[PDB]
């Protein structure tokens, strides 16, 4: 069939589809480091 | 409607942030406003004779209502003098306030636009506006809940839930049945006003991550229950499944989402000695649930909407959210016991 | 190997689900560690075992 | 979202030699059908005559579905030797209705996006014309045509233009003798008072056609079968007075979105009214539904699928 | 199993069958039109 | 019900209007019977029948109640106090028992001395 | 222990193969319910709390054995149907079984009043999806919202009821904290206290009034068999009135004594009604109204024998009339009607099916000490101290016991079956099985009743 | 007005009730004009002829529910002992609700609710002690 | 105290003229113009004789909005005459 | 409290107070997380694509926004638990009048029958 | 008799007295911004003179 | 008219392409499901879940009590009078009224 008349979605996109990945790589980081921010953070206090 | 319709969209969110972030009492006003010249154009759109009578309906009713507010203001400064959003003071300025909010939000004595608005819009997209404007006069309830008197504000949550739990059975479009949806849920919202302030602006994270899931479920085109009877058979079947459960927790029922506003409720108002009300509160809601039963039958029985023409092609709507708040909508009931203080 | 893990996948997740649920609702008694040797209907005093029992 | 803030926008490279064409209403026979073809001289595009089998044509993936799979009871040889109680007469042509309109969708869509003139055999202002003339004998009930007017009024005023210009061709009333020529023999043996109030129907459709300032060309037998004659007159004949100029920015956005997706085009044409002649038993859509899901063609549907493409997991 | 005469008794009309309001028929699928007519279109003059 | 002599052959005489009554039974009789004989004695079937008669009995009982008693009358009044008026009748009856009851625990003991259970 | 195996169900029917699904519901469900005989048994001199409030022991709780025994029973007679169907439509209404049982579980572990409240109404939801859909005969809908109008129009005054309680009176939670309740006054405005709790629990189980819930949730079959026998567990499932009438309302008696009197006369009449009835399914759901009165009755008087007979009339009645309603669903599969009158042939055409159809029918009247002996004769022991006048009507309702199972019999004990040609194979190897299911964990239950009824036994 | 319910809890502590009757006429009259007024909405064929017609029905029967109601309550104090309780107040609240069925020849509708009106009138007198509240502030 | 009870007075009609309609529609839209007029002398008075200086601007800013509202719903009055022949408060389709 | 007194208005999370400690790998967090996953299932099911489970790789994108949005959500909780409780215990030891202390008795009470 | 129409006849009760109740709100004022407007004008006369509160 | 309605059609396994089985469809999925998992939890749950069900782990003081009542009553009975119960947990209580 080789899907006749051209599909609205090719399945690799890379511009849509690599930032999409990215994006949770960039919040994976930034709630560790706070989240060792709030154990340092609660030591010093107490 | 090309970019500018963004702008005019723009001006809405805008406008209620003028209502957020306010001390001034004609700040309010202007913020009620901003509302006022910026929905009316996507309730006409198209322009429909449907369309241009639901807006002169939309307007009429609405701007006499905040005309009302203005007076309030001005008794606040024949009275009290200060110009401060935290106090009503005069007993004869919240009279005229309360049934100004009513207008909007008690829905008791002036219900009668809302069926015939809602059903009016030639758009879905118009269908969420109403559902979102609601949140702007909310906030001015939760500034001045002290010094109005409860025995007329109380009137307009017994009230709505008894024509909006008898005012949708007679409705079989579908549109109207949400319009008095709203009535009813608006019951619940003028009851946490008197009987502690919180949870009162969590009963509006319910209901409009609620609502706003049901109409893009209805971005496939429908307006009556026998067109979204053709649903399961016809169209998609695996989608009938999240309006089904959608449907609910729009409904008293435990394991869904919908509850957890009802839980808080009535556990305030019990700590404040009350029964014999809260009591009326619960008899009333089965009446709610009758509407979400029946539309419910167009997603589980089999009811016959087959039809000669059928869809072959993929379904692309817009769909914002409409996939990350129905899990929400869905099951919260675990995920949010201690959630109340968050909110407030 | 091939035959086994090709045809069975489902079939292993029912047994070690009651595996994990023996160890989560076992685990919980650590948060309730007060009235351990306090008390006396069945306490006794440590000889060589550390708190008794868990 | 939509975006028009982009370089993509209406009116743009369009409009200058690349309005529709259609060639319709012209009896029983295929001749309008002939003369399509050799009309795509001057256009870019040219879309072939829609029938049962029209829908399912491109849809998803290449081959069209087999009888039960694309519409219960429809065949156009089924039709010729029509029989009243349980059979097509309606859902046929309410299916060949909703084929018509779905083509028309797609080649506006083609038109509006990269301007090019595409010809279409047998818009959706002819199959009304169709159907009155299996009214006038003993065919169609009066209910199943309130059932057809219902959705005329609903999909036709959403669509902006009809069309620019308007190829009407009037046979002999001996039409029937050229049909009988054909090489179908299931086309064969047909009414002649069907034919002969289809040409009537046609005589006052070309005059509303013609009242909403559309360009339309008369054509007759010894006229027919030209190309130098067809394509100077649409040429030289000017555009006046017709719905088709329209506002660039406003009207040609919200025409081109509804045109866009075919589900959102074919969303009023399926009506909530129950009809005799319309298939409302859901026990039979039931297995009808299953069979589609497990055809090798669609199944799991948009791009993605198994054992047919399968490129990349995310 | 329902059938097409149980999907007649819940068609868009009144829900309930109307007591003294009946006249008020049901819209249309896609948003209702009007008058087409009932308009001055084009002035006169002498 | 039963009435001084039983009914099995008493009255019957030949006349005219009698001899065409039995016509009218057999008539039916026969029409309901050869639908049967249709439907039995063939093994093309294998199924239980339905049989419209018998359906309508079960319908009967299981439907047709509130197309009914629109004519309340006197006759549903009578019926209501042959069963909300009983619930009425042993409220008079184990009150006047638990009376005698109480009384005999606190002044004058009746309770065995054996006795340990409940 | 008991809760995440159960959950485990979901991904196990999905992620398996269109061509297996039922072995892998069926087989894996066995195992769980093993392991529950296996830890919940064990018990002190007072039930000792199993770890933190979210699902607790049990104290006098044998009936969660029953719902694990019913949790791979539920999908065995419900293969005759759902096969005609779609695949999907198959996994979907397995997974709704699973839901109900993972409800189910959290009812009867979970020592609270509070959390409980949300995992009584829970139970409904699931039930309803699966009433409404799958019904062959139609008035579906009118089954359905009765379903709902009749049970959540009694149980929503639990919250005016419940959080009244703890706002006054410290909290409700674990039930083992529950000694701060004091005795109730007695007045006008306790009188709806005391009503707010029960009319939630009169409801689903069943009286004279407000009893009509019961009877159009099983004559109008939801899917085969197998699905009845979970309207069977909501009966039980409403097991808190054992919970509150001991704790929250231990001085209030005198306002039980109109409801005693009500259920009383749900004894006779309902029995009587039981008798001339059409549907096969009918004269099993009305006979379920006045085995569950008994209960009812014995909760009421509040004497230590009678807990003892209402403990085991939960599980007497929910292993009985389950086993019932199997040998309805098994002519229901070949007969393709419910009516008694026209499915009529046991021995000739059933051989096998009959001794089965013969013990499950016994089992309803006082046959040597299985589990209704011990169940129905200790609430009639325990009346006569209440008073004297109670088993003259108690000893009436003794004779239509027998009515119930041997006018069941004798209408189907006919060796005729002129009109019926159908019915070929009399059960399959599945359909045998069944029955055992249900009479040999009872006949297990003659020799050590100690796990069948329990309150400080 | 609130003043004129707060009359009505006053005088059933003593014994009279000749002014007692006068004073329920009020409270089932005003209640009744409130009903009366969004008849209006329904839209009065004609003019003053056909709409002092529709507001004469609706006010002069919800007039005599509270008229009797206040009767029969007095008739169920004198005879018999007990001062006030709601078993007294439930048989004055049958006689509210008998008199609904005279609007219209059917013998049932208000005989058939004269057991929900009946219990409803009750609540209102269950609400004497200091266990119900309607409204309350902390 | 003296001056205000007049234009109080002069509110309450205009406020009954807004919920009073026969045939014409277009008292309504007059209503709301002195429904604003009653509400401006009031405003004006309370900030005049008892002195203010920064809320003085506050009826300014209410005098622009009090046109707002006189405009874009004073152009869907228009919309009605073009779907039907004339404006009638008598004349609606929606129930 | 509902109103702010000491706290200070319109705060991206706390800032005025730190001191708390957030919870680590919690169950309240995992039933969060199962509904990013969850969201990620159904996502499918409106736009028609091959399983729910083995389809498409962007259900970590859903995962992600429900963890981190809910670990902000759920820091708030700890903290206005906390505040809720510092000015309920601060109210006691500040007035002393208000709270009364009782213990050991010897009190009749009515004892039931049958 | 009691156990199909009697003992039925409590919730069809609140039914057939709920839907004459359901049509005296939707069918009820056949449009018109006249009609809903002048119930307006007695919402207020309520809150002033009927119920006291200012 | 009913179009599409007539669709119903009787359906039975029987013995017909079957010989003898309880599932519908494939020998294969038959006998490795029908008599092997459905039998396994009969020996299980019923034959080796009968050695539990009450007895062996005690239950709930059973038969404890049994040797705790009579070493009780040998003991109470030699020094004295009153037989077990006389005063049950009741020694000095401050007053009453």
């Amino acid at each position: 069939k080789f899907y006749i008349q051209e599909p609205p979605h090719g399945s690799p996109n890379w511009l849509k589809v690599g930032l999409t990945l990215g994006t949770s790589v960039f919040l994976w980081i930034y709630l560790i480091k706070q989240h060792n921010e709030d154990v340092l953070e609660y030591k010093r206090r107490n | 409607n090309p970019i500018i319709f963004i702008i005019i969209l723009l001006t809405i969110m805008l406008g209620t942030i003028i209502v957020m972030i306010s001390s001034h009492w004609l700040l309010v006003w202007i913020g009620f406003e901003m509302n006022m010249l910026a929905i009316i154009p996507i309730m006409m759109k198209n322009h429909n004779p449907r369309a241009t009578e639901a807006s002169t309906k939309y307007f009429l009713t609405q701007s006499t209502a905040s005309m009302l507010l203005m007076m309030a203001v001005i008794i606040n400064l024949m009275f009290s003098g200060q110009w401060t959003v935290m106090k009503l003071f005069n007993p004869m300025a919240s009279m005229l306030m309360t049934m100004a909010l009513a207008m909007k939000l008690g829905m008791a004595p002036f219900h009668f636009w809302v069926p015939e608005v809602t059903q009016g819009i030639p758009l879905s997209s118009g269908l969420i506006l109403l559902t979102w404007q609601k949140l702007a006069p909310m906030s001015v309830l939760y500034q001045i809940f002290p010094s109005i008197n409860l025995n007329l504000i109380l009137t307009l949550s017994v009230l709505s839930i008894l024509i909006g739990g008898w005012g949708g059975l007679n409705q079989t479009q579908l549109r109207k049945i949400m319009a008095y949806s709203s009535i009813a849920h608006m019951g619940w919202m003028t009851a946490v006003l008197p009987y502690n302030p919180t949870m009162t602006l969590l009963n509006l994270i319910i209901y409009i991550i609620m609502t706003s899931t049901m109409f893009t479920m209805f971005m496939a085109n429908s307006t009556t229950t026998t067109l979204s009877l053709s649903h399961t058979w016809n169209k998609t079947p695996i989608m009938t499944v999240l309006i089904l459960a959608t449907l609910l927790s729009m409904g008293g029922l435990p394991p869904l989402s919908g509850f957890m506003p009802k839980w808080m409720i009535i556990q305030e108002m019990t700590k404040n000695n009350s029964i014999i009300l809260p009591t009326f509160m619960a008899i009333t809601a089965l009446l709610n649930l009758y509407f979400y039963m029946r539309l419910t039958y167009s997603t589980t029985l089999t009811m016959f909407p087959s039809t000669n023409n059928m869809k072959m092609k993929w379904q692309f709507p817009l769909m914002k959210k409409m996939t990350f708040l129905p899990t929400m909508v869905v099951l919260s009931t675990m995920m949010l016991p201690l959630t109340p203080m968050l909110s407030v | 190997l091939l035959q086994v893990v090709r045809d069975h996948w489902v079939h292993v997740l029912v047994p070690m689900g009651f595996v994990f649920g023996y160890y989560l609702d076992r685990k919980n008694d650590e948060k309730l560690t007060a009235f351990r040797n306090k008390s006396l209907l069945y306490k006794r005093e440590l000889k060589p075992n550390e708190e008794v029992t868990w | 979202x939509x975006x028009x803030x982009x370089x993509x926008x209406x009116x743009x490279x369009x409009x200058x030699x690349x309005x529709x064409x259609x060639x319709x209403x012209x009896x029983x026979x295929x001749x309008x059908x002939x003369x399509x073809x050799x009309x795509x001289x001057x256009x870019x595009x040219x879309x072939x005559x829609x029938x049962x089998x029209x829908x399912x044509x491109x849809x998803x993936x290449x081959x069209x579905x087999x009888x039960x799979x694309x519409x219960x009871x429809x065949x156009x040889x089924x039709x010729x030797x029509x029989x009243x109680x349980x059979g097509n007469s309606y859902r046929l042509q309410a299916w060949l209705y909703a084929s018509r309109l779905l083509q028309y969708a797609d080649a506006l869509e083609h038109l509006l996006s990269t301007g090019q003139g595409v010809v279409l055999e047998r818009s959706i202002y002819s199959d009304f014309v169709f159907l009155e003339a299996m009214y006038r004998q003993g065919f169609i009930r009066k209910q199943c045509v309130d059932h057809y007017n219902q959705v005329k009024k609903v999909t036709i005023c959403e669509y902006l233009p009809p069309h620019v210009v308007v190829y009407v061709d009037v046979p002999v009333p001996e039409v029937q003798s050229r049909i009988q020529k054909k090489g179908n023999p299931h086309e064969m043996k047909i009414t002649s008072a069907y034919l002969q109030d289809i040409e009537n129907a046609y005589k006052g459709t070309f005059l509303p056609e013609m009242s909403e300032k559309c360009e339309v060309l008369q054509y007759s037998a010894w006229e027919a079968q030209d190309a130098e004659k067809v394509v100077e007159d649409i040429e030289y004949l000017k555009y006046d007075k017709g719905p088709w100029l329209d506002q660039n920015d406003r009207n040609l956005h919200k025409l081109r979105m509804l045109v866009q997706d075919k589900l959102e085009v074919l969303n009023y044409t399926s009506i909530p009214v129950f009809l005799p002649e319309v298939t409302v038993g859901a026990h039979q859509s039931d297995q009808v539904f299953q069979e589609f899901t497990e055809l090798p063609g669609r199944k799991y549907r948009a791009g993605y699928n198994e054992d047919v493409g399968d490129k990349w997991i995310w | 199993q329902p059938d097409v005469e149980w999907a007649e008794q819940y068609g868009g009309a009144v829900m309930y069958p109307t007591k003294e309001t009946a006249h008020w028929k049901p819209p249309p699928w896609n948003d209702v039109d009007p008058p087409k007519d009932t308009l001055v279109s084009n002035l006169t003059l002498n | 019900x039963x009435x001084x002599x039983x009914x099995x052959x008493x009255x019957x005489x030949x006349x005219x209007x009698x001899x065409x009554x039995q016509a009218e039974r057999l008539a039916i009789r026969s029409r309901l019977k050869r639908e049967y004989q249709l439907q039995y004695y063939d093994p093309s079937r294998r199924g239980v029948i339905e049989d419209p008669a018998l359906v309508r009995w079960t319908y009967a009982r299981s439907a047709n109640i509130y197309p009914n008693f629109r004519p309340n009358t006197k006759t549903s009044l009578l019926g209501a106090l042959f069963g909300i008026g009983p619930l009425v009748f042993w409220y008079y009856v184990f009150k006047t028992d638990r009376d005698r009851k109480e009384k005999l625990i606190q002044e004058g003991k009746l309770d065995r001395t054996f006795n340990i259970s409940y | 222990k008991y809760i995440i195996p159960t959950i485990m169900l979901m991904p196990l029917t999905w992620l398996s193969k269109n061509n297996m699904i039922w072995v892998n519901s069926t087989a894996h469900s066995l195992l769980i319910s093993f392991t529950s005989l296996l830890l919940m048994n064990q018990f002190g001199d007072n039930s000792l709390n199993f770890s933190l409030l979210f699902f607790s022991d049990s104290l006098s709780t044998p009936l969660l054995i029953l719902t694990m025994w019913l949790l791979p029973l539920m999908l065995m007679a419900s293969q005759h149907h759902l096969s005609k169907e779609n695949l999907t439509r198959k996994k979907l209404f397995i997974t709704m079984l699973i839901s109900l049982q993972l409800f189910l579980i959290m009812t009867f572990t979970a020592m609270e009043l509070i959390l409980f409240y949300i995992l009584f109404e829970a139970t409904l939801v699931p039930t309803l999806i699966i009433i409404t859909r799958w019904g062959n005969q139609t008035e579906r809908l009118n089954a359905g919202l009765y379903f709902l109008f009749y049970t959540l129009a009694g149980s929503l005054p639990l919250l005016v009821a419940l959080i009244y309680i703890q706002n006054t009176v410290g909290s409700l939670n674990f039930l083992m904290l529950q000694y701060w309740v004091q005795p109730v006054h007695n007045s006008w405005s306790n009188v709806f206290m005391w009503l707010a709790c029960m009319m939630a629990f009169m409801v689903k189980m069943p009286l004279y009034g407000l009893h009509l819930w019961l009877p159009k949730a099983h004559v109008e079959a939801p899917i085969a068999g197998s699905m009845v026998l979970a309207a069977v567990l909501l009966k039980l499932g409403g097991y808190g009135m054992l919970r509150i009438t001991l704790i929250l309302n231990p001085m209030t008696d005198f306002m039980a004594y109109p409801f005693i009197m009500l259920s009383l006369w749900g004894m006779i009449m309902t029995s009587s009604i039981c008798l001339r009835q059409t549907d096969l399914k009918s004269l099993i759901a009305y006979s379920s109204v006045s085995h569950m009165a008994l209960v009812i009755v014995a909760i009421l008087i509040q004497t230590p024998w009678s807990y003892m007979g209402a403990t085991a009339l939960m599980i007497a009645h929910g292993l009985t009339s389950s086993m019932l309603f199997c040998l309805a669903n098994s002519n229901y599969e070949r007969i393709h009607s419910r009516t008694m009158i026209l499915a009529r042939g046991l021995q000739t055409l059933l051989p096998l099916m009959a001794t089965w159809w013969l013990l499950a029918s016994l089992t309803n009247l006082a046959l040597p000490p299985t589990i209704n002996l011990i169940g129905e004769l200790f609430v009639v022991m325990s009346t006569f101290s209440w008073s004297n006048i109670t088993i003259i009507l108690m000893g009436v309702n003794m004779v239509i016991t027998a009515l119930y199972s041997l006018y069941m019999l004798i209408m189907t004990q006919r060796g005729k079956y002129t009109y019926h040609i159908n019915n070929i194979s009399p059960s399959f190897t599945r359909e045998n099985a069944l029955m055992s299911l249900h009479i040999l964990p009872l006949l297990l239950l003659t020799l050590n009743p100690k796990i069948i009824l329990g309150p400080l036994y | 007005a609130k003043t004129v319910l707060r009359q009505y809890w006053d005088i059933p502590e003593g014994t009279e009730c000749h002014r007692k009757t006068y004073a329920t006429t009020s409270i089932g009259g005003a209640a009744g004009l409130v009903v009366s007024a969004y008849s209006v909405a329904l839209k009065t064929p004609t003019s003053f002829l056909e709409g002092v017609a529709r507001t004469g029905r609706y006010t002069f029967t919800a007039a005599a529910i509270g008229a009797i109601f206040g009767l029969t309550s007095c008739i169920s104090a004198q005879v018999r002992e007990k001062p006030d309780d709601p078993l007294n107040y439930l048989i004055g609240g049958c006689a509210g609700g008998l008199i609904l069925g005279a609007r219209t020849r059917s013998y049932g509708i208000g005989a058939a609710a004269c057991a929900y009106m009946g219990l409803t009138a009750a609540l209102v007198k269950m609400g004497q002690l200091e266990g119900w509240q309607v409204f309350a502030e902390p | 105290s003296m001056v205000y009870m007049n234009i109080m007075m002069a509110f309450t009609v205009s406020l009954v003229g807004l919920l009073m309609y026969r045939s014409h529609l277009m008292s309504s839209l007059l209503c709301l113009e002195g429904m604003m007029l009653s509400l401006f002398v009031m405003a004006a008075l309370t900030i005049l004789n008892s002195h203010f200086t920064l809320a003085s601007m506050m009826p300014i800013i209410l005098l622009v909005f009090a046109a707002c509202e006189a405009a874009l719903g004073l152009s869907l009055l228009v919309m009605v005459s073009n779907t039907y022949g004339t404006d009638y408060v008598q004349n609606l389709n929606l129930l | 409290x509902x109103x702010x007194x000491x706290x200070x208005x319109x705060x991206x999370x706390x800032x005025x107070x730190x001191x708390x400690x957030x919870x680590x790998x919690x169950p309240r967090l995992a039933f969060v997380g199962f509904l990013g996953y969850c969201s990620g299932l159904i996502d499918n099911a409106i736009r028609r694509r091959p399983v729910l489970l083995a389809g498409l790789h962007r259900q970590l994108l859903y995962i992600t926004s429900f963890v981190f949005v809910g670990y902000y959500l759920l820091k708030r909780q700890d903290y206005m638990y906390a505040v809720r409780d510092h000015d309920m215990f601060s109210y006691i030891k500040s007035h002393x009048x208000x709270x009364x202390x009782x213990x050991x008795x010897x009190x009749x009470x009515x004892x039931x029958x049958x | 008799l009691l156990d199909l129409i009697w003992l039925e006849a409590i919730l069809p009760k609140t039914i057939s007295l709920a839907q004459m109740k359901a049509s005296t709100l939707v069918t009820n004022q056949k449009g018109l911004i006249k009609l809903y407007f002048l119930s307006f004008l007695i919402t207020i006369l309520i809150s002033m003179i009927l119920f006291n509160f200012h | 008219r009913w179009q599409e309605d007539p669709e119903p059609e009787d359906e039975n396994l029987y013995e017909k392409n079957p010989d003898s089985h309880g599932y519908d469809k494939d020998p294969a999925v038959d006998i490795w499901n029908m008599r092997v998992v459905f039998f396994f939890g009969f020996s299980i749950v019923l034959v080796l879940g009968s050695t539990f069900v009450a007895y062996l782990p005690d239950y709930r003081m059973q038969e404890w009590a049994r040797r705790e009542a009579e070493r009780l009553v040998k003991y109470r009975e030699a020094h004295g009078l009153p037989i077990m119960e006389s005063n049950c947990f009741d020694p000095s209580k401050i007053q009453l009224p």
